[PDB]
């Protein structure tokens, strides 16, 4: 499940994290990066992240663990994530009730991202994009 | 409702690491502190938006 072509794809990308180039990836250079590009991430975060994919417990990321979290079921998360939703216990929400949760809680994704996942995800072309189809979309 | 905002960011996450893998999408105009988004900045978003995925299906996992 790994192309070879992906794994030095992998690795230059790792190279970008790691700039003292110590094969390692810390808490600070995630931040660095991520301030890099404008975001402006808590302490907790950069924990949460480098405690999700650091399998070793050594507060640190290295390459094995790079490439592992990079080839890394997600299905029945997902959908229980939009039962949360699901008032009526329909396949189903109102693209405006979508609209209102992907803006307004949690991440808060662009308007223009909620036109996009929208136009995507109806893919049977009904006008209502429904569970099964925005799963299907993800997978 | 602790599940509320978990499982909004869970698919919030999702999507936007599904987003990135298309290069014209509307994903990569919210970085409005970069002028050119070039080759290196995207690898190091693909790399962020995975992790923070995974953050994001823990911390779902965790208030269940
Ligand atoms: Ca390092
Ligand atoms: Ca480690
Ligand atoms: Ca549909």
């Amino acid at each position: 499940q790994l192309t070879e072509e992906q794994i030095a794809e992998f690795k230059e990308a790792f190279s970008l994290f790691d700039k003292d180039g110590d094969g390692t990836i810390t808490t600070k250079e995630l931040g660095t990066v991520m301030r890099s590009l404008g975001q402006n991430p808590t302490e907790a975060e950069l924990q949460d992240m480098i405690n999700e994919v650091d399998a070793d417990g050594n507060g640190t990321i290295d390459f094995p663990e790079f490439l592992t979290m990079m080839a890394r079921d997600s299905e029945e998360e997902i959908r229980e994530a939009l039962r949360v939703f699901d008032k009526d216990g329909n396949g189903y929400i109102s693209a405006a009730e979508l609209r209102h949760v992907m803006t307004n809680l949690g991440e808060k994704l662009t308007d223009e991202e909620v036109d996009e996942m929208i136009r995507e995800a109806d893919i049977d072309g009904d006008g209502q994009v429904n569970y099964e189809e925005f799963v299907q979309m993800m997978t | 409702n602790r599940q509320i905002p978990a499982a909004a960011s869970l698919i919030q996450t999702a999507w936007r690491c599904y987003a990135a893998e298309n290069p014209d999408s509307s994903t990569w105009k919210i970085y409005i502190r970069i002028s050119q988004l070039r080759e290196h900045h995207r690898a190091t978003i693909k790399v962020i938006r995975r992790m923070q995925y995974f953050v994001a299906k823990k911390k779902f996992q965790q208030a269940r």
